[PDB]
């Protein structure tokens, strides 16, 4: 480390947003499944 | 209704209950809220046990440092009359508040101050961010370094005859090493002359192309006579590990300023770990609206 | 429109003569009026047509839906928001636009709610317009001595009018000459059987005399003449309709509950505002700021999604009702049924079917019962003896009525039959269990018939015998059982014949009194085989002399008949009584029939007794018995006219099974009012015009759809398009279910109030950075929260709802202090603490410890301080610290959702446990899933920190609210436990909603 300790000030918000969206999408689907499960 | 629900004399009730009921409810709420408070306090203590005293866990919201100044402008505007003295008092008062911390009387002895190179130098590492060695030592920064803006000669600092000063300062960040641009063929025009590697350059200019002509000679004052910050005053070890620490400063005199006209002056620092933002107008650069109306 | 002169009982000029009548209005009894004179009167007073209703423009009701009690509160909230914005604009530079956003949002909420509610009431109005089928009608008037048929709108007072069986009486006539004319006075006066109209006078009451024809009535059989006495709106039903329109509307119970709810919400809102206005004036702030603080606190305490949530809640139960054919015109009339505690019903057309049907039959010394139900769902009567066959031949032959051409499609009971109601009932019973009467009739040719005579009191006829082995002649006759009994000497027992000894004569007398006491009308049928040796096949028996043996006939059996009640009438009445609803009969029919029908539908439970019954069982005068020993009472209308207010109160206060007979429409209204004077909700169920003033003043009116009148249908609040009476029971069940659900949803939408206000209070008292922003509060109230609150309506019952007693209106409210103590006091407090916890965590991880946050708002807000030192010594610019504050708002909102999970689960059930009821509600599950997906979407989608100011969260923060949620679940679980084990204890009278 030392002088080139640039990583200590970086965060991968991109990957975090990607995952959080994948998860939101999945939860939304599951929801729909439960809602329509019975009317078929 | 109105009278009964307030005081009836058969059931000896007040507001609805008897003497003994208000007590049952008050006692219940006191015990309930007491438990609530104790639980919240316990969950906050475990939090105090989770953080460290010598370093902030997250340092990403403060990666690109800011660029502030000594005068306190309400809308980033410096407007004052050269005749009426009660016009630039708000400026001098602040300026003074800032420089009043670099007094030599404050900086004395071996502890905790140390004499450093009178000429820009390189970084200095006083170890890790621990308590093993006692309170680290910070370099001394003299007032006099700033030549015409020090309040030691002309207390007012310039504002008295149409020649104001502006003390710029780099925002203090823990473990932040300032890095300047290298000598390669790609470098701004301005920066070529006087490339002291050890100095972080600060250079002011005009926002619009027209205003160039109306702004005169930007005279910068600093350590070694250069227009920048010496790398030897970094890094900053934090308040706990370096109380009595002084950050470098750079004075800027706006001599030969056109009278009775609003001038937009943008100052900017250059460097690798320095990046600007179109949303935050204080990240790396800063804007000032000077108008010496007389 | 003098109401007192319209409230009075009808008066008339019936007790007069034909000369006095013609001398008062002016008219030739044999030539009528002249055309010139007729037109002079037509233009002098107005056409014989009722006035149209007072049209209601659509913009008027749209503006109505935009106002009210709840929408008004939101309106004042928007007004306050703009006032605070104006003050901030004229007092400070760079005013934030938070208040202007909140105000336009509240206005939009009110407008959207109004649009939805208005659209529903319009839908019901369209399906309502598809029922008024008005076909023009023309009357037969005699002018200048000639007969002419002119539109009903051209008849005037004084001309001569002739009617014929099948036509409608145009105006109010004074019969001058009749020929066996009968009229149907069921809609106006309520008389089930056809009363004969005669030119002579008989009773002092105009509704009882026979010399007056009435408006909207129909002449069943016969022809008559008459002078028009009353015309236009001045008619009987005209004054009744005008009175109905000139009555007030009232104010349902649900509206009163919402009103008291707003009363409490405003009490605590203005209390917190004036108090924190004094505290701020004591801590230094200026007036200009304190005013904004007062307005802000009073606006944060207003539920905005509650309006939309309550509207959708009420709207959901109405669709379930529309699925079973129960339509409501308004939207709140869906809850009044559940709160009803006294149902005033009508007999003719509501409690009954208004159609004569063969009820009991006598044959083989044995009473037999026949099915008298609409869909024919019952018990047959043993069609295996020869006696029954002979009976079928007697009734099917000695009967002149026949089904109306073209009825080959309708059922056997609902088809049109031309004739008297007795021959029609007999024809239907024979056509029901004996096949086609048309072939049964052509199978035996009728030779000679002697019509019913006023002296003979019998109807007889001879026909050929279809026996291919017997060419003799058959003779059949029907008539009153006494007259026919005096003409027999044999009895067809099980087929063979036997003498008429006194044993069977007494069995016949007891049978006569059995069918008679049942409120039914009995007839006797007999027949005889004419000897072909004394009357050959060629001899013609002209109806002149005694060609048939009047006596020595063979009596086969009696045949009774009466109007039976609708299918689900007894079961529905029993269900209502089970739910603690007092059933009181209010009808204008003969008491001898009303009492029997009462003892048949459940109003007068079998065993209870009236004062006359006791006097008859003991054989003592009626003035000796005590009226307290009689549970049920029959109050006659004539006697009702002479009774004080206290007497009626006592009648309803001491008699549990009351039956008001021979009561006029005005008296019906008086009875409804007598029920309201005490304090109970009333529901009137009717069908004719006499029920219009009763359905209007009642808390809720129920009109029949097929058998109901247009006036009572337009003045009612609920319509039964299928004429099913069990629907009343269904309605009373749904009215309760949606009530307990409204309570659960209100506590849910009120629990989140605390974690949405406390931040600002600590902001002013403790000076810490703002914890909950405005676009987040909006994302919690108007977003996520809506689906769960809407789902709380789909919750099933916990215990039997059709078992508990009706809710007391003076004590058990909708929103009591027990709810406020839970939402505002215990659950909301925990949710607020959880939010503050996540808050401090976010600020502690970035560098601002809890000790340095107290006392920073002045510099934390200042827009020109680009160097704010944190607990570690770092310098933070203005925009950098603001980004963190916004991320703290995002996590605060997510914490709210996390605690709402456990709140929606503890709100699902009020007493029972979750492991008992069960999570069978799919909507609630969907609500939780969607509630979480929306929060993640609002935080992780790019460009939100620009548009809505919500930054992404780091996966370790989302877990700061979990312990508080589990704690909320455990606390409420143990709460809902002591209530069960300890009934009536502290936890019940303190926390049981
Ligand atoms: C850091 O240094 C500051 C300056 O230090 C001075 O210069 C350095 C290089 C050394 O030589 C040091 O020894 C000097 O003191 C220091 O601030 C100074 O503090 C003194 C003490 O209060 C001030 O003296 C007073 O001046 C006023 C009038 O001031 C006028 O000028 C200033 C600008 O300089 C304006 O701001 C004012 O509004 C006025 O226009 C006198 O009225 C006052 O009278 C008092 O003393 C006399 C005897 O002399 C008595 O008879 C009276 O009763 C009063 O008791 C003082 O003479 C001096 O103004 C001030 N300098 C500045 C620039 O403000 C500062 O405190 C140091 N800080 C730290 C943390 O070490
Ligand atoms: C009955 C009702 C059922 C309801 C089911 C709902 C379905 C749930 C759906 C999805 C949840 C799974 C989520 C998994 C996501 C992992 C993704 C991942 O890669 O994430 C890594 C992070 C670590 O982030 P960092 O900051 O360290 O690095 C940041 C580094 N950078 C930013 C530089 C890149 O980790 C994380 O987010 C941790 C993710 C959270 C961990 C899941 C915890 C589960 C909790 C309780 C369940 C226990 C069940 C027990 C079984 C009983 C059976 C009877
Ligand atoms: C019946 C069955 C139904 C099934 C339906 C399934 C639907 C599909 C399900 C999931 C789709 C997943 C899509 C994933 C998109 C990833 C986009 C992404 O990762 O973008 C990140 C970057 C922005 O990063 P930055 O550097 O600016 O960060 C800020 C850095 N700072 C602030 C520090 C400077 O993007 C960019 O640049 C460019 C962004 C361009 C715009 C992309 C639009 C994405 C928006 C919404 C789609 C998500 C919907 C998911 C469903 C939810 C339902 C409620
Ligand atoms: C920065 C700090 C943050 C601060 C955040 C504050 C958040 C505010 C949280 C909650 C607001 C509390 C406001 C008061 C709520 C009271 C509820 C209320 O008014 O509901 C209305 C009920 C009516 O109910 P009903 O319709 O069933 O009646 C039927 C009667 N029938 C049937 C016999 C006719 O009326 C009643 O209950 C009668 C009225 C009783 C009023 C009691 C007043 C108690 C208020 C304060 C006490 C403080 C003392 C502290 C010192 C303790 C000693 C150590
Ligand atoms: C540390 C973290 C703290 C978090 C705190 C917040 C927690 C809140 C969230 C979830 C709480 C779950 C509570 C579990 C309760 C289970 C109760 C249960 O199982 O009682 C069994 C019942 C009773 O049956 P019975 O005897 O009456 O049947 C009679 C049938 N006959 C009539 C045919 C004979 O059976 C039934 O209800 C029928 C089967 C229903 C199965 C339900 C399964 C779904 C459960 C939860 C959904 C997950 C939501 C997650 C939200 C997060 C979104 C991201
Ligand atoms: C059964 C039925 C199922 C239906 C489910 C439907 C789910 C729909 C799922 C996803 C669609 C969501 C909308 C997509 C928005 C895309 C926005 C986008 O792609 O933006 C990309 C660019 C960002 O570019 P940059 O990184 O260079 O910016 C740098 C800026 N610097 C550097 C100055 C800070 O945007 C910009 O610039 C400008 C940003 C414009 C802001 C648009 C956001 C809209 C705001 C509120 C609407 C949300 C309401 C919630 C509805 C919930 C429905 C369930
Ligand atoms: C069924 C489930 C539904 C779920 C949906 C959730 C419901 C949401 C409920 C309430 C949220 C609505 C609140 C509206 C907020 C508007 C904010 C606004 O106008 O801020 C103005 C900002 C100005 O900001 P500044 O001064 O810092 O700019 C400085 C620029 N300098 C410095 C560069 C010059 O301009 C901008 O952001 C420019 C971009 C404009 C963005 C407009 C976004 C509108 C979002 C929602 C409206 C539609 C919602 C309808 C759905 C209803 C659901 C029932
Ligand atoms: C940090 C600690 C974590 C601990 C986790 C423990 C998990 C335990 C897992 C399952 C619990 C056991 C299953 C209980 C089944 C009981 C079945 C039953 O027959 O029940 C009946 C009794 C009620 O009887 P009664 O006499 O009042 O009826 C009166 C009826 N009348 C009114 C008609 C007369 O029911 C009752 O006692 C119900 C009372 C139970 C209250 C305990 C609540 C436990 C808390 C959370 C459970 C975990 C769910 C959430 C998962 C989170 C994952 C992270
Ligand atoms: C972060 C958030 C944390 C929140 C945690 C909250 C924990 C605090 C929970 C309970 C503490 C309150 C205890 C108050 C005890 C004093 C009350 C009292 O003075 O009461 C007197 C009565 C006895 O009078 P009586 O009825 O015979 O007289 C008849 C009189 N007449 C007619 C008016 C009915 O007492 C009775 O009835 C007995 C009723 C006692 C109340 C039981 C309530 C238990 C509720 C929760 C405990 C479960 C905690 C689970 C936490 C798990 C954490 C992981
Ligand atoms: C400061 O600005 C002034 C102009 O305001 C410069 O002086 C002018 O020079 C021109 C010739 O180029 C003369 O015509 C004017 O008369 C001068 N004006 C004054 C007031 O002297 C001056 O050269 C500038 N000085 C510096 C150091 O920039
Ligand atoms: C029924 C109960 C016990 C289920 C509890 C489910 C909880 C643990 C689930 C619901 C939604 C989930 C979050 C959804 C989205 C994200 C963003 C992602 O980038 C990291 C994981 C994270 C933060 C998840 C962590 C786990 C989470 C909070
Ligand atoms: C279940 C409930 C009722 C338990 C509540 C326990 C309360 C009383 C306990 C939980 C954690 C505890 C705190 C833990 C740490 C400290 C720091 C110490 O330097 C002083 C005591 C103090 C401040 C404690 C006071 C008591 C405390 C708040
Ligand atoms: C009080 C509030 C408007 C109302 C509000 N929530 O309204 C939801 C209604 N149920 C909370 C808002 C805040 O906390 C922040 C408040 C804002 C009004 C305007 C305020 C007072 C300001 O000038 C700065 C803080 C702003
Ligand atoms: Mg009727
Ligand atoms: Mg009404
Ligand atoms: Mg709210």
């Amino acid at each position: 480390e030392g002088p080139d300790n640039d990583e200590r000030f970086t965060y991968d918000y991109y990957r975090l947003r990607v995952v959080g969206l994948i998860v939101a999408a999945v939860l939304c689907v599951i929801g729909i499944i439960i809602l329509l499960a019975g009317k078929c | 209704g109105w009278k009964k629900f307030l005081w009836d004399s058969e059931k000896k009730e007040f507001l609805g209950r008897t003497g003994s009921s208000w007590f049952k409810i008050f006692l219940f709420y006191l015990i309930f809220y007491g438990c609530l408070a104790g639980i919240f306090i316990g969950t906050i203590q475990v939090l105090l046990l989770t953080l460290s005293d010598f370093e902030p866990k997250y340092q990403d919201r403060v990666a690109p440092p800011g660029l502030s100044h000594a005068p306190y402008a309400i809308k980033t505007e410096i407007s004052f009359s050269i005749s009426n003295p009660k016009s630039y008092e708000s400026f001098v008062k602040s300026m003074h508040k800032l420089m009043d911390l670099y007094n030599e009387s404050s900086q004395a002895g071996n502890s905790p101050f140390e004499d450093c190179s009178d000429t820009p130098a390189d970084y200095i590492k006083r170890g890790d961010l621990d308590d093993s060695q006692g309170q680290k030592k910070a370099c001394r920064f003299s007032r006099m370094w700033l030549k015409n803006c020090s309040g030691l000669d002309d207390t007012t600092y310039g504002y008295a005859e149409g020649k104001p000063c502006v003390v710029a300062k780099l925002n203090r960040i823990i473990g932040f090493y300032p890095k300047p641009l290298k000598n390669t063929t790609d470098l701004p025009e301005e920066l070529q002359a006087n490339y002291n590697q050890y100095v972080l350059p600060l250079r002011c200019a005009a926002k619009r192309e027209e205003d160039r002509e109306k702004i005169g000679s930007i005279e910068y004052f600093g350590l070694g006579g250069y227009a920048g910050f010496p790398l030897q005053y970094y890094p900053y070890y934090g308040k706990r590990l370096q109380k009595k620490y002084l950050q470098p400063l750079l004075a800027i005199q706006f001599t030969n300023l056109t009278q009775n006209m609003e001038l937009r002056i943008e100052c900017k620092v250059y460097g690798e770990n320095i990046d600007y933002s179109e949303k935050d107008r204080f990240r790396g650069r800063f804007e000032v609206k000077i108008e010496v109306k007389s | 429109d003098l109401d007192e002169l319209k409230k009075e009982v009808s008066m008339d000029d019936h007790k007069l003569s034909l000369d006095e009548l013609h001398n008062k209005y002016g008219t030739d009894l044999t030539r009528g009026l002249t055309n010139a004179r007729a037109k002079e009167i037509l233009a002098r007073d107005g056409p014989n047509s009722l006035t149209p209703p007072p049209t209601t423009p659509e913009w008027i009701k749209f503006c109505r839906q935009l106002f009210g009690g709840f929408s008004i509160l939101l309106w004042i909230g928007a007004i306050l928001c703009f006032l605070a914005y104006g003050i901030q604009a004229a007092t400070e530079d760079e005013p934030a636009n938070d208040n202007l956003y909140l105000g336009v949002v509240l206005s939009t909420v009110v407008i959207v709610t109004g649009c939805f509610s208005y659209y529903q009431e319009a839908k019901s109005s369209r399906i309502m317009d598809s029922f008024k089928n008005m076909v023009p009608q023309q009357a037969l008037v005699i002018r200048d001595g000639e007969k002419s048929t002119i539109n009903a709108e051209f008849v005037v007072a004084g001309d001569l009018v002739e009617v014929k069986g099948g036509d409608r009486i145009p105006a109010d006539l004074r019969i001058i000459s009749a020929h066996g004319c009968k009229v149907d006075n069921s809609s106006l006066t309520g008389e089930s059987e056809p009363q004969t109209r005669s030119p002579e006078f008989s009773s002092e009451n105009p509704l009882e005399t026979r010399n007056i024809a009435f408006f909207s009535t129909n002449c069943v059989e016969g022809t008559a003449r008459g002078v028009v006495v009353y015309t236009g709106d001045r008619t009987v039903m005209g004054r009744i309709a005008t009175l109905a329109s000139g009555l007030e509307v009232g104010r349902t119970p649900i509206a009163i509950e919402i009103e008291h709810f707003i009363h409490i919400i405003t009490g605590v809102a203005v209390f917190l505002g004036v108090s924190f206005f004094i505290l701020s004036l004591i801590l230094g702030y200026s007036w200009l700021e304190a005013v904004i603080f007062l307005i802000g606190i009073i606006v944060a305490n207003v539920p905005e999604g509650l309006l939309a949530t309550v509207t959708v809640c009420l709207t959901l139960t109405a669709k379930r009702m529309a699925r079973k054919n129960c339509l409501v015109k308004n939207l709140e009339a869906v809850e009044t049924l559940g709160s009803t505690s006294t149902i005033c019903s009508d007999k003719t057309g509501t409690l009954t079917q208004n159609r004569m049907t063969v009820a009991h039959m006598w044959f083989d010394n044995q009473i037999h019962e026949a099915d008298t139900t609409e869909n024919q769902s019952g018990a047959a009567f043993d069609k295996t003896s020869a006696t029954w066959s002979a009976l079928s031949r007697i009734a099917a032959l000695c009967n002149r009525a026949v089904f109306q051409a073209g009825q080959d499609n309708v059922p056997i009971l609902k088809r049109s039959v031309a004739g008297d109601a007795s021959e029609s009932a007999l024809l239907k019973c024979i056509e029901l269990c004996c096949g086609s009467v048309q072939g049964m009739r052509d199978r035996n040719p009728k030779i000679v018939e002697i019509p019913f005579n006023s002296t003979n009191k019998y109807q007889l006829s001879i026909h050929e015998n279809e026996k291919s082995s017997e060419s003799r002649y058959l003779l059949v006759m029907k008539g009153a059982p006494e007259r026919i009994l005096d003409r027999c000497s044999t009895i067809l027992l099980n087929g063979a014949e036997e003498p008429l000894k006194e044993d069977m004569k007494e069995a016949f007398q007891n049978a006569y009194l059995e069918l008679g006491g049942l409120g039914e009308r009995v007839l006797g049928f007999c027949h005889f085989a004419l000897p072909e040796d004394k009357y050959n096949e060629g001899y013609p028996f002209d109806a002149d002399e005694p060609n048939f043996p009047t006596t020595d006939l063979c009596f086969v059996g009696l045949m009774a008949m009466i109007d039976p009640p609708r299918a689900a009438v007894p079961d529905a009445v029993g269900k209502c009584r089970s739910a603690g609803i007092k059933v009181i009969m209010v009808t204008g029919d003969h008491p001898i029939t009303a009492k029997a029908i009462a003892k048949g539908v459940g109003i007068i439970s079998e065993g209870n007794e009236t004062i006359e019954d006791i006097a008859a069982r003991l054989n003592i005068p009626i003035g000796q018995v005590n009226p307290r020993d009689a549970k049920a009472c029959v109050v006659h209308g004539s006697d009702l006219k002479d009774l004080s207010t206290e007497v009626l109160d006592d009648i309803l206060h001491y008699h549990t099974e009351i039956v008001f007979a021979r009561t006029s429409p005005q008296q019906k209204l008086i009875i409804v009012e007598g029920c309201q004077r005490q304090g109970a909700i009333v529901a009137v169920t009717g069908d004719g015009v006499n029920d219009s003033p009763a359905l209007k003043k009642a808390d809720i009116g129920v009109a029949m759809g097929i058998s109901g009148s247009d006036v009572s249908k337009q003045a009612a609040d609920m319509i039964l398009l299928d004429d099913n009476f069990a629907s009343i029971v269904t309605g009373v069940e749904e009215g309760r279910l949606i009530f307990d659900n409204l309570k659960k949803s209100i506590a849910y939408t009120l629990t989140s109030n605390i974690p949405e206000i406390t931040p600002f209070l600590v902001f002013i008292i403790g000076n810490v950075p703002l914890p909950l922003g405005t676009v987040t509060i909006l994302c919690i109230d108007l977003g996520t929260d809506m689906v769960p609150a809407i789902s709380l309506a789909y919750e099933q019952a916990e215990s039997d709802i059709m078992k508990r007693q009706p809710r007391n209106p003076k004590t058990d409210k909708l929103v009591n202090e027990r709810l406020i103590s839970m939402a505002y006091g215990q659950i909301g407090m925990i949710q607020a603490l959880g939010g503050f916890f996540s808050y401090f965590v976010i600020l502690a991880e970035n560098g601002f410890l809890p000790m340095d946050l107290i006392g920073k708002r002045v510099r934390w807000d200042d827009r020109w301080i680009s160097d704010v030192e944190d607990s570690f010594g770092q310098q933070w610019t203005y925009e950098q610290r603001k980004i963190v504050e916004f991320t703290c708002h995002t996590s605060f909102f997510i914490s709210i959702v996390v605690v709402q999970w456990a709140d929606l689960i503890i709100c699902k059930t009020r007493r029972n446990s979750i492991f008992q009821q069960g999570m069978k509600n799919k909507i609630l599950i969907f609500g939780l899933f969607e509630e979480t997906a929306l929060a993640a979407f609002l935080s992780y989608c790019p460009g939100t920190d620009v548009a809505l100011r919500m930054y992404p969260l780091k996966p370790s923060w989302w877990f700061c609210a979990f312990p508080y949620s589990l704690i909320i679940f455990l606390y409420d679980e143990m709460r809902r436990f002591i209530i069960r084990r300890s009934p009536g204890g502290w936890v019940e009278q303190e926390t049981y909603y």
